[PDB]
RNA sequence: GAGGGACAAGUGGCGUUCAGCCACCCGAGAUUGAGCAAUAACAGGUCUGUGAUGCCCUUAGAUGUCCGGGGCUGCACGCGCGCUACACUGACUGGCUCAGCGUGUGCCUACCCUACGCCGGCAGGCGCGGGUAACCCGUUGAACCCCAUUCGUGAUGGGGAUCGGGGAUUGCAAUUAUUCCCCAUGAACGAGGAAUUCCCAGUAAGUGCGGGUCAUAAGCUUGCGUUGAUUAAGUCCCUGCCCU
C-alpha cells in the first residue's frame, strides 16, 4: 500500500553509477601506460580513480604482479599492498 | 573502607584497656596476641580489631 | 585475456533479460533460477566460472538453455527440482518463467474450485502460515 | 637487547614537539611495546588510562557499534595495515604522524553549561589535555568509520588518509572540521 | 632432519596434500558427489573444483590428530554455524555421507585402519606418505 | 633437573616442562613459529625477541595448554614460558642471575610474574547479563 | 575392593573420615586415600510467587552432594568385619569388590 | 593574540550544575608567578601543563 | 535388581522425610510434635518420632 | 578438607589529638559477586495452588467429571519486551583452532544420554555397544576469532519476510500453528523524527552452549563460557526517595 518513513535523505553520490566490467582497449591502455605514475598500487584507489570495478582491478593488479612491474610488500585479506620499485 | 563498627572500636578499646604491656606496633604479632587474650569467631573481624589495635597503638605512642 | 567481446544483453524465454556481472549470478536474474541451481547448470555445461556472461559462445548459451528445458536427460535428479511429482501429470520438471506464474495461477484456480481454505486465506488479504497477526501484517 | 619496534620498526627520535601533552602520549622508551594486544587492564584507577599507548587507545576506539565491538585481532590488524600505508604515503614515520595527529586533531576549549540556573549559554571553557587526547581519538576514529562507510576503500586506508589529512593542516578531515565545528563555537562564547 | 606436519604450517601443507593426492588418484566419487553436493546445511556449492581431495586431506589430518573418530565424530569436528535468517543461529553439523565417503575411500586406498573399539586411525603407509609429503612440503618452504 | 611451572590465565591453563637442553619450545607438539594466531607472532616471542638466543639454546620447555579461548591460551603459554625462566634460575642457576633477569622481566612487564585476579561475574536474575538490565516501560 | 562413602554433610563426612582412618591405622592393610570427588551440586531456579506481580525476581536452591572413595583389597571376612560400624545417618555407605 | 601555557600549582574542586568543569588556580609559566583561576572540565593533577588562549580571563562561578 | 542414580536418590529421601514429617504433624496434631529423624540401615529401617507428649 | 593469607597495614601529603581521603611499593588480592536482611505500612497481586479457609450459587437437563470438534493463533488498527538486517571492520566458499556450567535409563506411575558401522544428498532409518555416571557421549574437536579465494558500492551475492511443490520425524490424530531438509518466488529495509531504557571493568556489546516446560521444542527465561570497549569515579540542575 502507501510508503511511510521519518526521515528524508536523498541525493547520493551517482545516480546508481556504472563501472566498467571487462577491460576496454584505450582504458587498459591508459591503466597500463599512467599506472608507474602512481606511488601505491592499492585496488581501492585503482577501482574509483579510474572507473574500475574491483574484480577487473584485483585481476590486473595480479596480472601486473605475473608481469613483475610492481612489487608485492605484504598481501592479506582485504588490504592488497603493492608498491612501484624506484 | 575504614569506618569500622562500634563494636569493634569498642572490643579495641577494652583490649587495650586491659592489656596494654602485651601489644606492640607489628601487625602480625598483635594479631596473636589479641587470639591469645580474646575470643572472635570471624578472621575477618581479628584482622580488622588487630588492625585498630595497632592504629590505637601508633597514636598513643606518638601522642 | 579475452580484450572485448560484443555482448552485453541477452534474450532469454521471451521474458527474462540477462545481466553483466558473473554468468553463474546472471542466470540468477532468471525468475525459476536461484542460488544453487546456476551454480548446478554451470557445472553441467563445463564453463570457466572466471569468466563473465558477455564472454560465452551463443552455441554454449543454446547448450545451457537446452539443459534448463530438460535437465533429466543427462543428470541432476528427481529432488533438485522445482516442480516435483502433484503436477496432474506427474512431471519432475525445472519451471520456466512465463511457467512458473502459469502453474501458480492454476494452483489458485484449483484452490478456489476446491475452496479450501488456504485458497480462501490467499484469495482474501490474508496469510496462510502467518499464524499471529496482530502486529504482523499491516497496510 | 633489541629496540623495541612494532613491525619492523625502530620507536625512536619519535618526539613530542611541544608541551601540554607530554606524560600522557607514551610514544616514549619506558611505554614501548611490540603489539598493541596487551594487558590492557587500565580503568580500575582514575589515572592510569593516560600510560596506556595510543596506539592501543586508537585500536579501542576504533572497535566500536555492535559489530565491530571487540575483535582487537582485527582492529591490530587494521591499525598494522594503515601504518604501512602511511609510511609507503612519502615515508613519513607514522608513530610521529599519529604523535602530531593527537596534537592536532580536536579540541583546545569546549564549550559547556554554568550554573546560575537561566539562560542557556554554553560558554566555553579549558579542556583538560587528557580529555583532548580522548575525544581526538574519538574524532579520529569515527571519521575514519564514517568516510569508509559505504565505498571499496578500507578501514585501514581511510584511517591512513584521515591520519594524514589530521597531522598536515590541510582541512579535508573530519577531525578537522569538528574541530572547526568546536572552535568557531569557541570563539563565539569567548 | 626432523620433519612433522605439526612443524609445517598447514596451509602450504594441504594445498600441496590435495595435489599429490590427484598425482595418486586416491579418491572414489560414485554417482550423486560425481553430479553436486552442497555444504552442511547452507546455500551455495563450494568453489573450487578439488574440494573432495581437500576433504580427504583434512580428513587425513584429523586422522593423524585423533585415533579413534568417526562418521558423527568427524561430522561434528568439521561443524558450522547455521544462520537460520530471521530466527537466530545455532551449530549446525556437517553431512555424514561424505564422511562415509572419504572413511570407505581411504579404506579402500589403504589410509584408514579401523579400531576395534574404536574408528578410523593411521595407517603405517599412510604414515610414511604423510610424513613424506610433509617432508618435501618443508623442504620447498624452506628451499 | 626438570621443573613444571603452571600457566593460570582467567580459563587457561598452560604445564611447561622446563629442562636444559639445546633449544626447543613445544606448544602440544607444535613448535614456536606455529602460533594460532597470525597477528600475535610477537606477543609470544616476548621471551625470545627480548631476553636473548642463548637462553633458549640452554633451556628445552615443553608447553601442554587445556585453556579455553585463543587469546588466553596465547597469554597461558606467555606467563607460563616468563614463569618456567624464573622457577629454572631459582632451582639451578644463581639468585645474582636470578634477580637480574626477573627485574628485568617485572620492569618490562607485571603480568609476566604476576598473574590476573579477573574471572567473569553471574548473570543476574533479573537482566541479560551481569550488570545490565533489561528495557523498561513508562507512559 | 573399594567403599563408597556418599554424603549429604561436609563435616559429617569429615567426621566418619577420621573415624574410619582411626580404625583403619591399626590394622595390617594397605589404606588408601580418601579420594575427594568433585561436588555435585543440583541448582533449581524457581519464580518466588504464585501469581506474576513485581520484578522478575528468583530463588536460587542448590545441594551440595559430596563423594569419597576408599581402597581397601581384603577378602570378604575382612570385608565384612570392618563393614560393622554405627554411622551417622548423612553418609552412605556402598561396597564393590 | 598570544597563545599561552600554564601547569597546574593546585586543585580547589570541581564546579557546575553537574559538577563537570574544575575551578583550577594553575599558574603562569610564560610570564612571572602570578594567580588566575581557570575552570579545566574533565580529569586534571597538580602538574599539568595546559594550553592557554586568553590570559586576561576571571574565576567564573563562586 | 533396579537401581536409580544418586542425583536423585537423594532428592527422593528428602521428599520422603517431607511427606513423613508433614503428614504426622498433619494427624499427630493431637499430641506435642516436634520433629522426625530417620535412620538409613538395610536391616530394619529406624524411624524416631521426636514428640512432646509421648503418650 | 583443614589452615594460612588483607587489616587501609608501610611511607609522604591532605585533616582538630582526631574519624577518614589521595600517590607508590611489597602483595594474588589494596577488595569481587550473591544470599539473609528491622520497626511498620499498601485496604498492591494470588480463592485459577491445594484435602488453607469465612460468606453466596449449583448438585442431575450440573457451575461435578468425562467424550468428539472449534477456540485462546482469529484483523482497518495502536502499544511493549525481543530477534534479523540495512553490509566491505562486511556476505560466500574452503582450511585451521580453542571452552565452561550442567543434563542423561526400566522413575513412589512411563521414561532418556548417545558412541560405532551401513544406506540416503539432507532432514532420517536400520543393526550393534557403553553409561543409574570425574568411568559412556567426551581430551563437550562449539560459535566468535585466524588464513586463502570470490564478490566491488549495484536494494548487489546484504536482508529471507511472503509464497508453491516435494521429502523426513514425534504424536492416536499436524490442515485455520507442530518441527526439520531441498528447490524456487526474493518485499520493505539506505543507520531511524518527537521521546526514551540499561551501564563503571572481565563490566556493556559481539558470540555459542546447558537447564525450565519438552514428544515435537525456543526468537522467552535462568546460568555458563570466548573476544572484549569508550568515558566518568563527580553533582543536586531533571526525576524519584529519605531526614530535619
Ligand atoms: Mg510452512
Ligand atoms: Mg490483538
Ligand atoms: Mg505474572
Ligand atoms: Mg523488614
Ligand atoms: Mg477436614
Ligand atoms: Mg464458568
Ligand atoms: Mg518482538
Ligand atoms: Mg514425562
Ligand atoms: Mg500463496
Ligand atoms: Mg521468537
Ligand atoms: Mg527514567
Amino acid at each position: 500500500g502507501k510508503a511511510k518513513k521519518k526521515k528524508w535523505s536523498k541525493g547520493k553520490v551517482r545516480d546508481k553509477l556504472n563501472n566498467l566490467v571487462l577491460f576496454d582497449k584505450a582504458t587498459y591502455d591508459k591503466l597500463c601506460k599512467e599506472v608507474p605514475n602512481y606511488k601505491l598500487i592499492t585496488p581501492a584507489v585503482v577501482s574509483e580513480r579510474l572507473k574500475i570495478r574491483g574484480s577487473l582491478a584485483r585481476a590486473a593488479l595480479q596480472e601486473l604482479l605475473s608481469k613483475g612491474l610492481i612489487k608485492l610488500v605484504s598481501k592479506h585479506r582485504a588490504q592488497v599492498i603493492y608498491t612501484r620499485n624506484t | 573502607g575504614r569506618v569500622r563498627t562500634k563494636t569493634v572500636k569498642k572490643a579495641a578499646r577494652v583490649i587495650i584497656e586491659k592489656y596494654y604491656t602485651r601489644l606492640g606496633n607489628d601487625f602480625h604479632t598483635n594479631k596473636r596476641v589479641c587470639e591469645e587474650i580474646a575470643i572472635i569467631p570471624s578472621k575477618k573481624l581479628r584482622n580488622k580489631i588487630a588492625g585498630y589495635v595497632t592504629h590505637l597503638m601508633k597514636r598513643i605512642q606518638r601522642g | 585475456v579475452i580484450p572485448e567481446k560484443f555482448q552485453h544483453i541477452l534474450r532469454v524465454l521471451n521474458t527474462n533479460i540477462d545481466g553483466r556481472r558473473k554468468i553463474a549470478f546472471a542466470i540468477t536474474a532468471i525468475k525459476g533460477v536461484g542460488r544453487r541451481y546456476a551454480h548446478v547448470v554451470l557445472r553441467k555445461a563445463d564453463i570457466d566460472l572466471t569468466k563473465r556472461a558477455g564472454e560465452l559462445t551463443e552455441d554454449e548459451v543454446e547448450r545451457v538453455i537446452t539443459i534448463m528445458q530438460n535437465p533429466r536427460q543427462y543428470k541432476i535428479p528427481d529432488w533438485f527440482l522445482n516442480r516435483q511429482k502433484d503436477v496432474k501429470d506427474g512431471k519432475y520438471s525445472q519451471v520456466l518463467a512465463n511457467g512458473l506464474d502459469n502453474k501458480l495461477r492454476e494452483d489458485l484456480e484449483r484452490l478456489k474450485k476446491i475452496r479450501a481454505h488456504r485458497g480462501l486465506r490467499h484469495f482474501w488479504g490474508l496469510r496462510v502460515r502467518g499464524q499471529h497477526t496482530k502486529t504482523t501484517g499491516r497496510r | 637487547p633489541d629496540i623495541k619496534l612494532f613491525g619492523k620498526w625502530s620507536t625512536d627520535d619519535v618526539q613530542i614537539n611541544d608541551i601540554s601533552l607530554q606524560d600522557y602520549i607514551a610514544v616514549k622508551e619506558k611505554y614501548a611495546k611490540y603489539l598493541p594486544h596487551s594487558a590492557g587492564r587500565y580503568a580500575a584507577k582514575r589515572f592510569r588510562k593516560a600510560q596506556c599507548p595510543i596506539v592501543e587507545r586508537l585500536t579501542n576506539s576504533m572497535m566500536m557499534h555492535g559489530r565491530n565491538n571487540g575483535k582487537k585481532l582485527m582492529t591490530v590488524r587494521i591499525v598494522k595495515h594503515a601504518f604501512e600505508i602511511i609510511h609507503l604515503l612519502t615515508g613519513e614515520n607514522p608513530l610521529q604522524v599519529l604523535v602530531n595527529a593527537i596534537i592536532n586533531s580536536g579540541p583546545r576549549e569546549d564549550s559547556t553549561r554554568i550554573g546560575r540556573a537561566g539562560t542557556v549559554r554554553r560558554q566555553a571553557v579549558d579542556v583538560s589535555p587528557l580529555r583532548r587526547v580522548n575525544q581526538a581519538i574519538w574524532l579520529l576514529c569515527t571519521g575514519a568509520r564514517e568516510a569508509a562507510f559505504r565505498n571499496i576503500k578500507t578501514i585501514a586506508e581511510c584511517l591512513a588518509d584521515e591520519l594524514i589529512n589530521a597531522a598536515k593542516g590541510s582541512s579535508n578531515s573530519y577531525a578537522i572540521k569538528k574541530k572547526d565545528e568546536l572552535e568557531r563555537v569557541a570563539k563565539s562564547n569567548r | 632432519p626432523g620433519v612433522t606436519v605439526k612443524d609445517v604450517n598447514q596451509q602450504e601443507f594441504v594445498r600441496a596434500l590435495a595435489a599429490f593426492l590427484k598425482k595418486s588418484g586416491k579418491l572414489k566419487v560414485p554417482e550423486w558427489v560425481d553430479t553436486v553436493k552442497l555444504a552442511k546445511h547452507k546455500e551455495l556449492a563450494p568453489y573450487d573444483e578439488n574440494w573432495f581431495y581437500t576433504r580427504a586431506a583434512s580428513t587425513a589430518r584429523h586422522l593423524y590428530l585423533r585415533g579413534g573418530a568417526g562418521v558423527g565424530s568427524m561430522t561434528k569436528i568439521y561443524g558450522g554455524r547455521q544462520r537460520n535468517g530471521v530466527m537466530p543461529s545455532h551449530f549446525s553439523r556437517g553431512s555424514k555421507s561424505v564422511a562415509r565417503r572419504v572413511l570407505q575411500a581411504l579404506e579402500g586406498l589403504k589410509m584408514v585402519e579401523k579400531d576395534q573399539d574404536g574408528g578410523r586411525k593411521l595407517t603405517p603407509q599412510g604414515q610414511r606418505d604423510l610424513d613424506r609429503i610433509a617432508g618435501q612440503v618443508a623442504a620447498a618452504n624452506k628451499k | 633437573q626438570s621443573v613444571q611451572v603452571f600457566g593460570r590465565k582467567k580459563t587457561a591453563t598452560a604445564v611447561a616442562h622446563c629442562k636444559r637442553g639445546n633449544g626447543l619450545i613445544k606448544v602440544n607438539g607444535r613448535p614456536l613459529e606455529m602460533i594460532e594466531p597470525r597477528t600475535l607472532q610477537y606477543k609470544l616471542l616476548e621471551p625470545v625477541l627480548l631476553l636473548g638466543k642463548e637462553r633458549f639454546a640452554g633451556v628445552d620447555i615443553r608447553v601442554r595448554v587445556k585453556g579455553g579461548g585463543h587469546v588466553a591460551q596465547i597469554y597461558a603459554i606467555r606467563q607460563s614460558i616468563s614463569k618456567a625462566l624464573v622457577a629454572y634460575y631459582q632451582k639451578y642457576v644463581d639468585e645474582a642471575s636470578k634477580k637480574e633477569i626477573k627485574d628485568i622481566l617485572i620492569q618490562y612487564d607485571r603480568t609476566l610474574l604476576v598473574a590476573d585476579p579477573r574471572r567473569c561475574e553471574s548473570k543476574k536474575f533479573g537482566g541479560p547479563g551481569a550488570r545490565a538490565r533489561y528495557q523498561k516501560s513508562y507512559r | 575392593i573399594r567403599i563408597t562413602l556418599t554424603s549429604r554433610n561436609v563435616k559429617s563426612l569429615e567426621k566418619v573420615c577420621a573415624d574410619l582412618i582411626r580404625g583403619a591405622k591399626e590394622k595390617n592393610l594397605k589404606v588408601k586415600g580418601p579420594v575427594r570427588m568433585p561436588t555435585k551440586t543440583l541448582r533449581i531456579t524457581t519464580r518466588k510467587t504464585p501469581c506474576g506481580e513485581g520484578s522478575k525476581t528468583w530463588d536460587r536452591f542448590q545441594m551440595r552432594i559430596h563423594k569419597r572413595l576408599i581402597d581397601l583389597h581384603s577378602p570378604s571376612e575382612i570385608v565384612k568385619q570392618i563393614t560393622s560400624i554405627s554411622i551417622e545417618p548423612g553418609v552412605e555407605v556402598e561396597v564393590t569388590i | 593574540q598570544p597563545i599561552k601555557l600554564a601547569r597546574v600549582t593546585k586543585v580547589l574542586g570541581r564546579t557546575g550544575s553537574q559538577g563537570q568543569c574544575t575551578q583550577v588556580r594553575v599558574e603562569f609559566m610564560d610570564d612571572t608567578s602570578r594567580s588566575i583561576i581557570r575552570n579545566v572540565k574533565g580529569p586534571v593533577r597538580e602538574g599539568d601543563v595546559l594550553t592557554l588562549l586568553e590570559s586576561e580571563r576571571e574565576a567564573r562561578r563562586l | 535388581a533396579v537401581q536409580i542414580s544418586k542425583k536423585r536418590k537423594f532428592v527422593a529421601d528428602g521428599i520422603f522425610k517431607a511427606e513423613l514429617n508433614e503428614f504426622l504433624t498433619r494427624e499427630l496434631a493431637e499430641d506435642g510434635y516436634s520433629g522426625v529423624e530417620v535412620r538409613v540401615t538395610p536391616t530394619r529401617t529406624e524411624i524416631i518420632i521426636l514428640a512432646t507428649r509421648t503418650q
